């Protein structure tokens, strides 16, 4: 988890060197001073590489270097249990149905729509998320 | 002393009456717990309360035509002519306390009525109850379905209305009229003379407080006493055959979780009825033959009819010096629907030759055919529905009159062959998933192989292992398949103490074992008395 | 709490401010939400003595 | 069906071993919340593009900011967020029950929060500010309003995770769930941080 | 008034110009004539913003106003200037007359309306569907003077309601009845819209329905 | 031919879990090691020179 | 990467249909009277107003 | 040390194998193979427009 | 680990020999499987023949006889292409 942590450590070093040389060149050097829109959005795109690269960083340190971090590394050194990949599930469908009719609501401005589409957005990522840990019915 | 005062009268009852066979007879009588099959008693319910309310309508409700002034509370009608119907449905919605509620639970159970009817007529349809055993069965309960959405017609076509008479209006006169031979002589027999006719009203109100739901009363009895006798029918399952009913006894459970659903039945039609507005008449004036409002839909059991009154491309013929309606063509629509439900089990029947006693309903995926069948016919009723809200569609979501019109004109004849093909398709395909699940097995998290990097999904073999990892496939029966380790005895154990806070490690211990012993022991007995079935 | 919901039904049939109380006039409101409270009590009631019922 | 052929507790499990790999969990959510912040800078480019161009008083006349019930909530957002932590703290132990009570409570910060957002709104609006009224009113409504939808969504999540923890014995799976759903609930309070030393103490 | 049929000249040489003729004659196949609309059609057509129209299309939508109150005034005057026609109504101030504007017997509005306006608007005022991309707005936004306004000229493919067909006073009553339909509060719980049968319908199949199967599949089982 | 990127390495139609049979990577470009062994020493000489 | 799926395989299932959907209702403006939308690509803001 | 293969590989599969996959699939494959489709099904929707 | 294995003796009615078979349908026997591809080529022309006819009517736009000429032609060419294929024997 080191090298793809120094990829976004790369990336927030050259986004935060941007929205300096932005701010200090618009707030003077433009008409307006800062732009306020395009320097706030450097700022928090950098925001966004630095939380990423922060956690990798944070977890590469917690880790010993794994196989796939690790050159001349054999593929048995890697085998063994995998985590839970989740099989077949069709309630993705059903949450992008839910989202579309909520999308539609707000496009067309109609509340009932809306809400209807919201319940369904809630009801079907209640199925995605508890879609592997309901109980068997006890009867 | 209840317990020996209870012994008494029972005494007394068998003494004087010989029940005791015949008590004890239905009170072990077993149904089978399927939610399913809970469908058609929603119905039942429905239609109980919509009697209790209805007889509590017939206590404030005055039909006839008589032209009178409200001179009521409601200021926006004061002088306005309107039939006394009108008038005195509006009393009841202000001037009778709770009128307004009573009046809104019974249009919301006759909606309710209408909905679970169909619900329960698709369950049965898919699931192929209506074989054999009970073609009948389903023939009553199609009249039934029938009748039940002519009284809805009826129902708010009493309280004479704007939305309600226009209604009237263009179903009854202009379709009556319409037909060949009789229809302007049926037109006045049922009105008495033309449309506006002054013993319409009480004539409908004979029809719909009294005669139709006496007739779907007598139906009901029919039918619920066909169930009875004709023992519930149920789901292939471990140890269920043809020749049984597995399930719960009548009196312990059974009666208990029916009544309960009754009691929560009544409650959600009683928040519609109190928290959802139904038919607000008050905002629709009296009827009368000028004024018309942009909605005018029937209720949406009639807004199939509606729908293919709009679809229908405006077609006429002009016999000699006689005129044939397109409205015509909507009476002969509703025959060949009825003609075709009415009849459905018997073309079944004759097409696929099943003629035996069949008692084991059928997974829906397991009859692609009548499974695409039925979902054409649904996706055709749900086209024709909203064709009828194409007025509605188009004001809210904006789209063309016109387009919605030709929507629905193509899809009337479009969207059912694409319905039937993908659920076809759908049905195989769930046939092949059930198939694969038993030839694998259910399926679980990835795990790399040790000596390579192969990759696999660590299944769950359903019954014995082969020698080797792969397990012995096991053949359908008709009964679901665990597509989840979830639904299986994995990862099901949480802490018995409470939400909050937990239990002592004995008591949980205690509990879960148990539980695990119960059900264990179910999975046993019903093992055993399938192995002793046939062995 | 199906019982509390019913004494509730009981209560407020008996003792609210329902009759029709013509748009603008104070008041009104109470009327506006006097057959939803109906049907509210009335459905908690009955619903809630299923549900216990079905638990 | 011998005995079982994925010896494995529980039908789901960590989707990568979170002792010696990262908790892939983790690092999806992480990637998330890091781009939901990207979507906050869009909403607060909003907000300082429209106070660079008032004449020199940002919140208009009609509007005064209700800082007395603005503080009490950010102070119970904060509240939460540790009490979110500590139900982490839990939720690494085997202790499903002392996650549950943790993230109640934290649950029960949150909607006290959303309350309190709605009663300003309310006192706001009936004093003249609203989103069809200024360009203050609009942006302040539109950037407090999405977080108040993000913190809706975390009471959503909050209750979900604890749902399911009822319905399934406490897995890892289950502890990442938790830890995940605490890293939403930190990501949102610190955008509110962020959005009260913003349009509060910056104004 | 000089200063306001200057002001509207102003504003109408820059904003509509290309849909109407320099001399308010409707370029052709872009605007209609603005002569002998009035300021009635300016003040209704410009406060609920349709006139800056942007398209065209088969119906004009309602938008947020292009134009504040008194700018409005001033493109109404500068019509009623260049053509003569309807012209809003006022109160003694001078403002657009809208409390005054609210007659005082609704029974008779409710039949005026339900015998007009219901035709294609609703029983209670709301929206309705027309032949091809059409539609008649709801009558929940308009003020008391643009429902007046409304009535006075008909827009597009709204009938013009003259001041012989409806008096100042019948306009004045179904102003009050549209008024007192739309912020009426629905008796009987959360009115669904004010289509009847077609809300009420999906909320049975998707509340009551859903309420029912899966209260159904809680006490049944599965199998 | 001559194909790289672990892609080519699993069956042309990729089994379920997209492998079988994992190669022990070794560089860039490991299914070409696979299918071209005597080029593996090749690669590393070469590669340098440019 | 020799892997044997996505990190979340039902969330790629998920963006998917996501996708699907959106561009649905987004050229659904077609069947509306007034059209899809007749502001640029780009978009910009004062042709984008109501 | 001769394999029993199908002179020519199945064309097109068992009738109804691909819709529930559709509905319900997790793999990555196919989930890729249905961006592909509809991504060209819109590149021929765009395009015409371009026409 | 909490299921067993399920065993139906379900009455078997034609004697499901002539249509389709378990390899194309896995529950051939489990009911109705079979709908004869005579009814759906005919079912198609009826289709069409239907779209065509409702060009005939009250409408004085053509945009909507271009609409269901298009739709009426798509149902006959995949008539028409399935029809072929199987005379052909599911070729080309
Ligand atoms: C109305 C709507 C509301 C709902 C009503 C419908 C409910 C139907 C459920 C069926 C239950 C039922 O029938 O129960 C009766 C049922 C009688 O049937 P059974 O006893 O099993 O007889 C053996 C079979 O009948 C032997 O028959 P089988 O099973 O071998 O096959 C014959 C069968 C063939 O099956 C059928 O064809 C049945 C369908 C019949 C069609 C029409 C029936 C109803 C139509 C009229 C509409 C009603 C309105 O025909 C019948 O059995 C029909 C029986 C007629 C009753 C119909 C019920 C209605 O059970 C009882 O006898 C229980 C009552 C015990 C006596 C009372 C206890 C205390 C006595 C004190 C009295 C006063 C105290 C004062 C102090
Ligand atoms: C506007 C503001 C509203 C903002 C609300 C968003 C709040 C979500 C953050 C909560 C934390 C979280 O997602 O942790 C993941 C966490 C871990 O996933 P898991 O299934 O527990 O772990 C097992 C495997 O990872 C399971 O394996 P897998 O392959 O399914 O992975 C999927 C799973 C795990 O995947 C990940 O964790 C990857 C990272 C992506 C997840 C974050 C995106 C979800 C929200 C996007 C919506 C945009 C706003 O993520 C999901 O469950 C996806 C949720 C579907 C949402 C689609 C919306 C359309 O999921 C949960 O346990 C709780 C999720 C509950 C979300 C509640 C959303 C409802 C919001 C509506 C409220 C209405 C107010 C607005 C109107
Ligand atoms: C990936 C992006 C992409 C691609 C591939 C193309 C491809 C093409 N574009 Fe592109 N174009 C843009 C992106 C793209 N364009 C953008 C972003 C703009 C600016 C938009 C704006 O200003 O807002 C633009 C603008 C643009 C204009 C300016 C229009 C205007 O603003 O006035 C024109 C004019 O000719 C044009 C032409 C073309 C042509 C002739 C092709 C050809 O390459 C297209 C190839 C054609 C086909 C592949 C169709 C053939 C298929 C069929 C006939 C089958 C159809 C069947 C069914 C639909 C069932 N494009
Ligand atoms: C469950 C329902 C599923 C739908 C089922 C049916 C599927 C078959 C679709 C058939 C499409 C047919 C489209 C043709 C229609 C047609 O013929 O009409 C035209 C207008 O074309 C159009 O819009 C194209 C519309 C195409 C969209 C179809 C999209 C499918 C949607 C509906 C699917 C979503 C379903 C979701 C259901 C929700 C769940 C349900 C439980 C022109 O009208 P007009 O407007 O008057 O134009 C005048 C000129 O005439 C005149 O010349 C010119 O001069 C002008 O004046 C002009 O005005
Ligand atoms: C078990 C049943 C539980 C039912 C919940 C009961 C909720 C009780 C609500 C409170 C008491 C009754 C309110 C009666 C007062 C009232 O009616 O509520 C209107 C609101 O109405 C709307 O707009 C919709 C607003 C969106 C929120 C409500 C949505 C609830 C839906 C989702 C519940 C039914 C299910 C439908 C699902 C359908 C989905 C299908 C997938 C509010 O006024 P307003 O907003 O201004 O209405 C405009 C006039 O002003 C103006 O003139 C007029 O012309 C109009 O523009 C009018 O809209
Ligand atoms: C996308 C949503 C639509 C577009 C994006 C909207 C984003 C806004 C987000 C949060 C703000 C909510 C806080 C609302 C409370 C703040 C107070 C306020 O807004 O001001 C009062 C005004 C009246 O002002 P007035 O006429 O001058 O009369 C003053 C009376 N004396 O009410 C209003 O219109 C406010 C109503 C706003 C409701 C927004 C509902 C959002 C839920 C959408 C669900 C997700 C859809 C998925 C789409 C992909
Ligand atoms: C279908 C014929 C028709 C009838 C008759 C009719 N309307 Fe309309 N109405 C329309 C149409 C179409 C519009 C759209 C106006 C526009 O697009 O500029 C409209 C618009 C309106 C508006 C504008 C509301 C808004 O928010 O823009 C009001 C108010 C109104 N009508 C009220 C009435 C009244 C009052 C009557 C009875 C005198 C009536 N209508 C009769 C079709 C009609
Ligand atoms: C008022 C209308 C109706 C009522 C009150 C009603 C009631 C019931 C009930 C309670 C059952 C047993 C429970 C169940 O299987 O779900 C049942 C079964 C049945 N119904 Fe109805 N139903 C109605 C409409 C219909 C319709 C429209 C059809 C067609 C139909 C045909 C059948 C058949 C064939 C059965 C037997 C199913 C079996 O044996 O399990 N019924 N009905
Ligand atoms: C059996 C199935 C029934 C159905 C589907 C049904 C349906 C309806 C409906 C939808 C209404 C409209 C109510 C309104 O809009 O206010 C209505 C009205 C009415 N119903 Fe029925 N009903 C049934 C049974 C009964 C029974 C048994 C009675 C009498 C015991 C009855 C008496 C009435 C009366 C008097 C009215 C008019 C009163 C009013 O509208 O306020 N109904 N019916
Ligand atoms: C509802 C039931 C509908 C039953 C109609 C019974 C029609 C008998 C009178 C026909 C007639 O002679 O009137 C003159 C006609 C208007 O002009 C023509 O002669 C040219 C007609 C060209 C198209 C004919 C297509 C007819 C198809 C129907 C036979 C199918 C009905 C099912
Ligand atoms: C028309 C559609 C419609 N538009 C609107 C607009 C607004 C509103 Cl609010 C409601 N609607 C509706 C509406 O609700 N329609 C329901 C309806 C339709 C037809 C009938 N029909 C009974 C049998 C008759 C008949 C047929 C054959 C006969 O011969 C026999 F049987 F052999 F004797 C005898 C009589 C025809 C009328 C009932 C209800």
């Amino acid at each position: 988890m080191h090298i793809e942590a120094r990829l976004f450590e790369i990336l927030t070093a050259f986004f935060a060197l941007a929205a300096v040389v932005y701010a200090v060149l618009t707030a003077m050097f433009a008409t307006g001073g800062v732009e306020w829109a395009g320097t706030t959005a450097l700022v928090l795109t950098t925001g966004l590489t630095l939380i990423t690269g922060t956690f990798f960083r944070f977890v590469a340190r917690r880790l010993d270097t794994r196989p796939e971090d690790y050159e001349d590394a054999e593929i048995s050194d890697g085998a063994g249990e995998l985590g839970f990949f989740a099989p077949h599930s069709w309630w993705p469908i059903l949450i992008s149905l839910s989202f579309s009719t909520a999308a539609v609501g707000a496009a067309l401005w109609l509340p009932w729509l809306i809400a209807a589409g919201v319940a369904f957005v809630i009801t079907s990522v209640c199925g995605l998320v508890f879609e592997y840990y309901w109980g068997p019915e006890k009867h | 002393d209840f317990a020996k005062l209870a012994a008494a009268q029972g005494d007394a009852i068998d003494s004087r009456y010989h029940p005791s066979a015949a008590v004890r007879r239905q009170l072990n009588k077993v149904f089978p717990t399927h939610w399913s099959f809970l469908l058609g008693e929603i119905a039942l319910y429905s239609f109980i309360i919509l009697l209790l309310t209805g007889v509590w309508l017939t206590l404030f409700f005055d039909p006839s035509m008589a032209h009178v002034t409200y001179d009521g509370v409601y200021q926006p009608l004061r002088g306005v002519q309107m039939s006394r119907a009108y008038e005195t449905a509006l009393d009841i919605s202000f001037e009778v306390r709770g009128g307004l509620f009573v009046r809104q639970v019974h249009h919301w159970a006759a909606l309710m009525f209408a909905a679970s009817i169909m619900v329960h007529l698709a369950r049965i349809f898919f699931t192929g109850a209506f074989r054999r055993p009970r073609e009948a069965n389903w023939v009553i309960g199609s009249l039934l379905l029938i009748l039940a959405m002519f009284e809805g017609f009826f129902g708010y076509s009493l309280p004479d209305d704007l939305l309600s008479g226009t209604g009237i209006r263009a179903a009854l006169s202009g379709i009556t009229m319409g037909i060949p031979v009789i229809g302007t002589w049926m037109h006045w027999a049922l009105f008495g003379g033309d449309f506006p006719g002054e013993i319409l009203i009480p004539r409908l109100y004979a029809l719909h407080i009294l005669l139709i739901p006496g007739i779907i009363l007598a139906l009901i009895g029919a039918h619920l006493a066909l169930v009875w006798f004709q023992k519930h029918t149920q789901f292939p399952g471990p140890g269920r055959t043809e020749t049984n009913v597995v399930g719960v006894r009548v009196m312990p459970v059974f009666a208990v979780k029916s009544g309960a659903f009754f009691a929560m039945i009544t409650g959600v039609l009683g928040l519609m009825g109190g928290l959802l507005t139904i038919n607000p008449i008050w905002n629709l004036g009296p009827y009368k033959p000028s004024q018309v409002s942009a909605g005018s839909q029937p209720d949406f059991y009639m807004m199939w009819t509606d729908g293919l009154i709009r679809l229908w491309p405006a077609w006429e013929f002009y016999p000699f010096g006689h005129t044939i309606p397109q409205g015509v063509w909507v009476a002969v629509g509703m025959g060949l629907v009825f003609a075709l439900l009415i009849a459905y089990p018997f073309i079944e029947k004759k097409v696929t030759g099943d003629d035996a006693h069949h008692n084991l309903l059928q997974r829906p995926r397991d009859v692609p055919v009548r499974t695409a069948i039925g979902s054409m016919a649904i996706a055709l009723y749900l086209l024709l529905t909203f064709a009828c809200m194409n007025d509605i569609i188009a004001l809210k979501f904006h789209i063309s009159l016109n387009a919605t019109t030709w929507i629905g004109r193509i899809g009337m004849v479009v969207l059912p062959a694409i319905v039937y093909f993908v659920a076809y398709r759908w049905a195989i395909s769930l046939q092949r998933s059930d198939r694969e699940v038993l030839e694998h097995g259910v399926e679980t998290g990835i795990i790399k192989r040790l000596p390579h990097g192969a990759y696999v999904e660590l299944h769950q073999p359903l019954g014995p292992v082969d020698e080797h990892g792969h397990p012995i496939p096991l053949e359908y029966a008709g009964a679901p398949l665990p597509k989840r380790m979830n639904k299986l005895g994995s990862g099901g154990a949480p802490g018995t103490g409470s939400f909050l806070f937990p239990d002592p490690a004995v008591e949980h211990e205690a509990l879960t074992e148990a539980a695990h012993a119960s059900e264990h022991k179910s999975l046993t007995a019903l093992k055993e008395h399938q192995d002793r079935i046939h062995g | 709490l199906g019982g509390l919901s019913g004494l509730a039904l009981l209560l407020v049939f008996l003792f609210w401010p329902w009759e029709y109380q013509p748009f603008g006039s104070e008041g009104e409101f109470l009327y506006s939400l006097a057959t939803p409270l109906y049907g509210l009590t009335f459905g908690l009631s009955i619903l809630s003595i299923g549900i216990g019922a079905v638990l | 069906m011998t005995s079982a052929v994925g010896t494995s507790g529980t039908a789901i499990t960590s989707r990568v071993h979170s002792l010696n790999r990262p908790n892939m969990v983790s690092v999806g959510t992480i990637v998330w919340l890091s781009s939901e912040l990207m979507f906050f800078a869009g909403l607060f480019a909003m907000y300082f593009t429209a106070r660079a161009q008032a004449g020199g008083a940002w919140p208009p006349e009609p509007t005064e900011l209700n800082l007395a019930l603005a503080v009490p909530v950010t102070l119970v957002l904060i509240a939460s967020s540790f009490t979110c932590q500590m139900g982490v703290f839990a939720a690494e132990r085997g202790d499903v029950f002392g996650l549950r009570r943790w993230y109640v409570i934290t649950f029960l910060m949150g909607l006290f929060f959303v309350l309190g957002q709605g009663y300003e709104y309310i006192h706001l609006v009936e004093h003249g500010t609203t989103i069809p009224g200024s360009a203050y009113g609009s942006v302040f409504y539109l950037a407090t309003g999405f977080h108040g939808l993000h913190v809706i969504g975390g009471l959503v999540a909050f209750v979900l995770l604890l749902a399911r923890t009822k319905m399934s014995k406490f897995t890892p799976a289950q502890a990442t769930a938790a830890i995940v759903v605490s890293y939403y609930w930190h990501f949102v309070d610190i955008v509110w941080i962020a959005l009260f030393a913003t349009i509060y103490f910056v104004r | 008034q000089s200063a306001l049929l200057r002001t509207g000249k102003q504003l109408f040489e820059t904003s509509c110009v290309s849909c109407h003729g320099a001399n308010l004659q409707g370029v052709p196949d872009r605007g209609p004539s603005l002569i002998g609309t009035g300021e009635a059609a300016v003040y209704f057509q410009v406060s609920t913003g349709r006139m800056p129209a942007m398209r065209g299309e088969a119906q004009a939508p309602s938008k947020p106003p292009h134009f504040d109150e008194s700018q409005i005034d001033a493109l109404g005057a500068y019509v009623q200037a260049n053509g003569g026609g309807p012209t809003v109504p006022r109160d003694d101030h001078g403002a657009v007359a809208q409390e005054s504007l609210i007659g005082g017997d609704v029974a008779r509005g409710g039949d005026l309306f339900r015998l007009n306006c219901a035709s294609c608007h609703n029983f209670t005022g709301k929206g309705g569907a027309l032949s091809s991309g059409k539609y008649a707005p709801d009558l929940g936004d308009a003020n008391p003077a643009q429902i007046y306004t409304a009535m006075l000229t008909g827009p597009q493919n709204m009938p013009k309601f003259s001041d012989r067909q409806l008096t100042p006073d019948e306009k004045r009553d179904i102003v009050a009845y549209v008024r007192e339909s739309a912020e009426t509060p629905s008796y009987g719980g959360y009115g669904l819209g004010g289509f009847g049968p077609a809300p009420e319908g999906m909320a049975m199949w998707i509340i009551g329905m859903v309420a029912a199967i899966g209260v159904a599949m809680w006490i049944g089982s599965r199998a | 031919g001559y194909g790289n990127s672990l892609e080519w390495a699993t069956s042309c139609p990729p089994p379920r879990h997209n492998f079988t049979e994992l190669p022990r990577i070794r560089s860039e470009r490991p299914a070409f090691e696979l299918h071209y062994p005597h080029m593996v020493e090749r690669m590393r000489a070469e590669a340098h020179v440019g | 990467i020799g892997a044997p799926d996505v990190a979340f395989p039902r969330l790629n299932a998920l963006s998917f249909w996501l996708f699907l959907f959106g561009a649905l209702i987004a050229i659904a403006g077609f069947i509306t009277p007034g059209g899809a939308a007749d502001f640029g690509w780009t978009a910009y803001s004062p042709l984008t107003d109501a | 040390e001769l394999e029993a293969r199908r002179p020519f590989p199945e064309r097109m599969g068992p009738k109804g194998n691909l819709i529930y996959k559709l509905i319900t699939t997790t793999d990555h494959k196919l989930i890729g193979i249905m961006y592909c489709v509809v991504c060209f099904a819109f590149f021929l929707v765009g395009g015409l427009m371009a026409l | 680990m909490s299921s067993t294995q399920d065993r139906s003796q379900l009455d078997p009615e034609v004697e499901r020999h002539t249509g389709v078979d378990v390899e194309d349908v896995p529950s051939a026997e489990w009911g109705w499987s079979h709908m004869p591809i005579g009814v759906m080529h005919i079912g198609g022309l009826l289709s069409a023949a239907f779209l065509l006819v409702m060009m005939r009517g009250n409408h004085v736009g053509h945009v909507e006889d271009w609409f269901l000429i298009g739709f009426a032609a798509v149902i006959v060419a995949l008539v028409g292409r399935n029809w072929w294929l199987r005379r052909r024997g599911w070729i080309r």
